[PDB]
């Protein structure tokens, strides 16, 4: 509805459709889309877009040229360098997990269950680790 | 265009035209002949355009043409004015279409890290785009010279 | 001449929870009547609980509730034990009574400071001569709510 | 507490800096509202009760909140709820003369937001019995100095939501 | 370890560590501008 | 202040404020243009102000800069200068706020423990005062000087 | 350091740290001590680094200290060779360490959007700290001389 | 968030009333202004950057701000800070083309006083890059928008102090 | 965090110094003893599940705490506490490596005291787990090492007290 | 001088000077001392005063020192600081003399002709003078600096 | 707190023990070094306000820390730096006297490091203090006394790095 945020999904072909189109066309109008999915991206992420030697290109590139999903762009973001340094280093263990459960599943821990579960996987596997629980579960792919 | 915006936002929504983006389709069709006639004034004018647009770009910006200086030289600055020119053909397709989708495409998606390679002052071609308008602006009756300053300005926003 | 000192400055402690002396301020006036026996060292207590030094210190910092918390570790070296005893303490430090003599009356931090220091409790047990201490884990049995 | 010249005085002093010009301006800017700091605050004393009263027929009273269930049910909560209020009233009324919101951080807001959840004490409707206030006070006081009593007022009630 | 009178100092708040103005007198140097311009000629 | 001062009694007795304190904020804010020129005009003279104290202090004691003095030698008394700066610095803060807060606060409350510490003799920094007030007093109307020579006065009190 | 750079990337893991990155803090250890003596000799010269930067930092590159240069003026220079000696001693933190570490936080991330609002050219900034190279390896034994090398070409890489 | 004309359609929703003659006129005054607060909006987003550049420039750099000690020290926070102010700068267009604040307390102002007392952000220098920026879009946007794009800059640094 | 060696060039660069010969002492301090530090580390290490065990032997299990109505009561709270010790050990040898507690705040103990209330888990039995770790790591790092690393630990059992 | 000025009034009406006259001539000469310190510090910084001007001027308007520029070239700006050196000369010699008469003969009557004839921007040149006053206000001690600052502010008030 | 005397027999109580050899040996390696305890006590006493006076003199004053800005700056802040001086030093002498840092952690330690953080108080410079007042005392105590009375000044060092 209109009384939440907006939710983009990327619809639009992007793969790199090609076409019956002049063959170095200058202007393809939807090569335009991917790229406002692409800083959303960043804005949930991190919530806010990162600087100039930051970003990570080579997993847009991919996105852009249609190899890989949305979800795996998630995926590559989530895991990444930047995103643990400002995430999950600074801070007191359990405070980077609650944090980063919101970012990655829109919403705060409903328990000590689900908290624990995350607590006892960091303790094992560190911030990859934790990473790849949020994003492997079932509630990611019946939501997202 | 104001077409493709319009259509594409249906198709992402599946769903037909709202009123509203029928309507500015209606007004922007209405303003076809108007938008031809900025364009047709302007690429009748064009080698005097973005001449002056370069006097005036080289007396804020001396150095640039200066020893360390981007477009120093003669045939530095040759193909310094010729993208000037091609900024103000693509500023003719902006205003026809009524909105940037062919102007973006073609020279702002990309510029940074063109003329960054290059290492060409990116806020000096802005001022040559400033230039530019001052002197188009000069030749349209003031109705028409809002119309097409706002795709000037799009552009010097975009080098941004 | 010296057990005065001893004691005046288990005062300032006690009521400022350090000595004052360091910095270099003290309650002057108040402070040789003490030693020269005019008023009790329970007057003495008052009037260094009233006087600009506490007020500035103790009372303007915080919220009045949370003024109410730090006067029983001043005056009764002890927290306070129910909810009760706060709606009775909050009560008085919010409300202006009137100025009566000189003035300073039932006031926001004055009328505290005389209700408690004219409660039973602190007349009992350090009622009169002796500087408030804290009753913690050695000295009393201790709640543990 | 600071007040608008004490907290010119304590940002130059950290720079240890003698008063300059850009101070000197601050402070005057200050001193040439002064007197109609002052008659607005005799009006606000003098009509506490009433603003009081009006506010809370406005914003609290006739309803859920006083009726069992409600938080200002029993006169014991509800003579604690309009005694709230006046001290709202009264420290909007120093941090409008001080010309400074500090006082409503040091001694009115630390802490109050948690209190008021620990009690139970619902928030969004205190917010209301403030804005009202707001509202009795700007007509009371006047053209002169209705808009720099109002954002105490404003101070105070963004201070808990 | 002498005179009273070296109070001849100035009194303003010294630069911090980095000003525009700490490297100022190295900016007057060494190419074709106002400041290559030969005072006495 | 006179604000803060006034205030903190009110807030401390749980009530709006007297008519007396109403009243000394109207005629204190009544002399806030006249507070501003006094703190201006020796503001603009800091640094005559502050010689003329240190010459008027070493002559009256000579000591103090004499072999067992705490400000025997060269930067021993340029740092006595500078402390005779901050001393003057903290009175014009005091005469626009019409009290001793700040000056209290920065400058007093501690000042016995920290110039025993250094050994430095606290009633000759007195003195250096004494000393001030004589010179700034010279650079005011009778009116401004009374009024400045409030403060000075006090610091001098306060190191006692 | 090397140290922190080997520890996060250890507790990353959750694992004690393992052979190979205790190997890397050992030579450390001892590359410590020179390292340490190499940055104390770069900041004996540091004045004289930096001005004979600035010298052939402005002959290659006139055009900054030129009409529409960045650093056109006595000050805009001024400021300019200031930034020259915030490099250098961050380059003498950065040896000493034995990793970049807090260089990278304190000068390069968000360099770009500083340097672009100041609309300062950044590639000749990157020449600046070319021309430091130069200087500083000229004091510096052949060992030395590249061992501080590494860390000049890291800067002279990240703005980039 | 709420618009001019959204802020009535609900003002009105909750009293269950269709629009009447004072709702209108509330309306046509929002309309009404509303090609002069385009135009303004693509002048200040066409040279937003120079905006803050000038802004900057005038109340932040060449300062203890962005030396050794100062909150802008480091390239890292010098660019945390212009991109805070690109924030503002932008939202503020925001609200003077909706015609309404609501925004620039639900998505700016909520928590961020608090935000920048835990960093240690200092308030009093980020409302002077505020008002800086603020004269800067004055002069751009000229007599048809100054006084409307003003208010919001206003607003914003009214709730941070 | 930060170890001994970014501890002095943060220290520095606040004030925007280049290293001096008081820095370079401190640095020379920690270099010196940078080679006992890691031998030290890869004893720990790798004797980390023996010392735990010889730990809780001496200062937790046999007795109330493993017992029903006991914290450690349950294989669940078991192997959390033992998880827990663990992450004591693992960190104070990173501390000990950096010779720097900062990351014992940043990591370890920030919020752990009301944590531990809010679970009821018994602080000063744990602080007895903490300093009977010490105990073992002190006998088997040897002379070199001994002092260096027990204050880590020592650092850790008053964060917590 | 203010001799000058005054005596031409006693001769004129054919009488000796007035008490009146004389008084302000025994006023004068007592303030002869300080005038003279005053064009004594601003004579010792005439170059760096000169110079700081000279920047602060071309950073304010530098298109004179642009391809269309009055001030354009080494010996075209020889000239415009020249000039600048010339207007700090006749300030201190009407510092010493108390009035403009000498300023006057010497720089201001014919001026305006002289630089309108060339083409200078009046208001460019007011500017350099008045930054001239900045750099000199700063070599003087405050009560020297304002003595000062009367005939820099003259001159920028004569040429305009 | 404990001492060397009491430790041994709480250590002891807890196995319940009597006192054996191991713990006779113990009690007479203190008792063999407490008239040399005494006499360095006696000196530290003394010179207490001669050791603080030398050792801000080496470690804190004539530097920016005394500087507005500085965390010493101001009169008040000043006394409140050569108060906690005169802790330390008086603590380190009692914990010298008892041969046990129990007393540091008790009554000085305990929290100090957030207290010092939540308040400002650059803790390197701190350090700094402690060491400069170690060196001092070391020279005035002499040869018996030097190496422990240094101990509990460097124990107090580590316990807040
Ligand atoms: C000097 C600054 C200061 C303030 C502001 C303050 C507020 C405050 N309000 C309180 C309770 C309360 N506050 C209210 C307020 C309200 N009830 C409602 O339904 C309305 C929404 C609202 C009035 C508009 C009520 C009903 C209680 C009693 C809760 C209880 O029964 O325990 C208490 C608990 C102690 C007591 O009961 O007195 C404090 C400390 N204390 C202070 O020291
Ligand atoms: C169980 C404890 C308890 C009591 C008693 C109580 C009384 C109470 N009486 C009220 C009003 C009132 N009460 C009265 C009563 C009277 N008018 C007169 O002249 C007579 C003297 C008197 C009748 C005998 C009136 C007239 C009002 C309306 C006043 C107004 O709206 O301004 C209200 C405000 C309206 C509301 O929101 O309910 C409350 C809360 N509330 C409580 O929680
Ligand atoms: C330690 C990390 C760090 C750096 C590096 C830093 C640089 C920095 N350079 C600045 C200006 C400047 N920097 C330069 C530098 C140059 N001009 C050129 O053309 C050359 C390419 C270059 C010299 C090699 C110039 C000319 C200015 C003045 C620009 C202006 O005022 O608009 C300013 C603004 C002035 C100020 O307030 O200090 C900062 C903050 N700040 C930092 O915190
Ligand atoms: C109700 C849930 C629950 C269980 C089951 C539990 C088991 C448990 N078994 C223990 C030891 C032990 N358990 C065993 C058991 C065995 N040895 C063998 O080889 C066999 C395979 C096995 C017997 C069938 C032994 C030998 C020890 C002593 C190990 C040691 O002290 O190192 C201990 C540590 C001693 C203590 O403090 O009590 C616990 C807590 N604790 C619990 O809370
Ligand atoms: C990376 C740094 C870090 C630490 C140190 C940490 C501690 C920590 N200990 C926890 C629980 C616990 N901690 C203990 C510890 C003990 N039980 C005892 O009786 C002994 C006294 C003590 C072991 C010596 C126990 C039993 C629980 C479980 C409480 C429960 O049942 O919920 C929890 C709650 C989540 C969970 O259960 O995993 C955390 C976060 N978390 C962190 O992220
Ligand atoms: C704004 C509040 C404030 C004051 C006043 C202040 C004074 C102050 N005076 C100092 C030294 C000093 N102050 C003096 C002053 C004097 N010597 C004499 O004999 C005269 C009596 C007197 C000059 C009138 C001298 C000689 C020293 C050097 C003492 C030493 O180095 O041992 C120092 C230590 C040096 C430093 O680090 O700055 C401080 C902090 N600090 C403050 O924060
Ligand atoms: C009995 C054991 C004990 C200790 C040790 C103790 C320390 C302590 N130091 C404090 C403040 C302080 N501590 C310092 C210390 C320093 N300033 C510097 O710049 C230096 C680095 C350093 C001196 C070497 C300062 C300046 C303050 C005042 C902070 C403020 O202005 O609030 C405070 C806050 C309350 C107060 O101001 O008195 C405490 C409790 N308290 C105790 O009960």
């Amino acid at each position: 509805t209109t009384l939440g945020p907006k939710i983009f999904k990327l619809t639009q072909n992007v793969g790199f459709r090609s076409k019956g189109m002049v063959q170095n066309a200058g202007v393809v109008t939807v090569e335009g889309s991917v790229q406002a999915l692409i800083t959303a991206a960043y804005q949930q992420i991190f919530g806010r877009q990162l600087y100039q030697g930051q970003r990570l290109k080579v997993a847009e590139i991919k996105l852009e040229n249609g190899e890989t999903t949305v979800k795996e762009f998630v995926r590559a973001l989530g895991r990444s360098e930047i995103f643990r340094k400002l995430y999950w280093e600074p801070f007191y263990v359990c405070k980077a997990i609650e944090y980063i459960h919101r970012r990655l599943l829109g919403r705060p821990t409903y328990d000590r269950v689900e908290n624990n579960r995350y607590f006892d996987i960091a303790s094992k596997k560190g911030f990859y680790g934790v990473v790849d629980a949020m994003l492997n579960s079932n509630e990611y792919q019946e939501v997202f | 265009s104001v077409l493709t915006k319009a259509i594409v936002n249906a198709d992402a929504e599946a769903r037909y035209l709202s009123p509203g983006e029928l309507d500015r389709i209606k007004s922007f069709v209405a303003s076809g002949e108007r938008r031809l006639r900025i364009a047709q004034t302007l690429t009748e004018a064009r080698e005097r355009i973005v001449k002056q647009a370069g006097d005036q770009l080289f007396q804020i910006r001396p150095d640039v043409v200066s020893p360390g200086g981007n477009a120093y030289g003669e045939k530095m600055t040759a193909l310094c004015l010729r993208d000037l020119d091609y900024y103000l053909r693509l500023v003719t397709y902006g205003i026809v279409a009524g909105d940037v989708t062919p102007i973006e495409e073609i020279g702002i998606i990309g510029v940074k890290e063109m003329y960054n390679s290059l290492q060409t002052p990116i806020p000096a071609v802005a001022e040559g785009v400033r230039a530019m308008k001052n002197v188009a602006t000069s030749l349209l009756s003031g109705d028409d010279a809002a119309e097409a300053g706002f795709y000037f300005d799009y552009l010097v926003g975009a080098m941004q | 001449s010296d057990e005065k000192e001893r004691v005046v400055r288990a005062a300032y402690r006690q009521v400022f929870e350090r000595d004052l002396k360091a910095y270099g301020q003290s309650v002057s006036e108040a402070e040789s009547k003490v030693k020269n026996g005019e008023i009790s060292v329970r007057e003495f207590v008052r009037r260094l609980g009233k006087s600009e030094l506490y007020r500035r210190e103790f009372y303007q910092p915080f919220i009045n509730s949370r003024v109410l918390e730090l006067a029983f570790k001043h005056f009764l070296g002890r927290a306070p034990e129910s909810r009760a005893e706060v709606q009775k303490y909050f009560s008085i430090i919010s409300s202006p009574i009137v100025r009566g003599q000189s003035s300073m009356p039932s006031g926001g931090l004055y009328a505290l400071i005389d209700a408690l220091i004219d409660s039973e409790e602190y007349t009992s047990i350090f009622g009169e001569d002796t500087v408030p201490y804290l009753r913690n884990l050695g000295v009393e049995a201790q709640p543990s709510w | 507490m600071q007040d608008a010249i004490t907290a010119v005085i304590n940002n130059y002093d950290v720079q240890g800096k003698y008063l300059d010009g850009a101070a000197l301006d601050k402070l005057k800017a200050y001193f040439t509202t002064g007197a109609v700091r002052v008659r607005a605050a005799a009006v606000i004393s003098s009509n506490a009760t009433t603003i009081i009263k009006e506010a809370a027929a406005k914003a609290l009273i006739y309803s859920d909140l006083t009726r069992p269930g409600g938080n200002m049910y029993t006169t014991r909560r509800y003579a604690a709820c309009i005694r709230d209020m006046d001290y709202f009233l009264r420290y909007a009324t120093y941090a409008m003369l001080a010309g400074d919101p500090s006082i409503l951080d040091e001694r009115v807001l630390n802490g109050l937001k948690e209190t008021y959840n620990s009690l139970g004490v619902p928030i969004a409707a205190t917010v209301g019995g403030i804005q009202a206030m707001k509202e009795v006070v700007g007509g009371l006081v006047g053209p002169d100095a209705a808009k720099e009593a109002s954002i105490y007022f404003d101070y105070l009630s963004s201070g808990l939501s | 370890r002498k005179v009273i009178d070296s109070i001849k100092i100035e009194d303003p708040v010294k630069p911090g560590d980095f000003a525009n103005f700490l490297d100022m007198a190295r900016g007057i140097e060494s190419r074709t501008g106002v400041w290559s311009i030969s005072y006495e000629s």
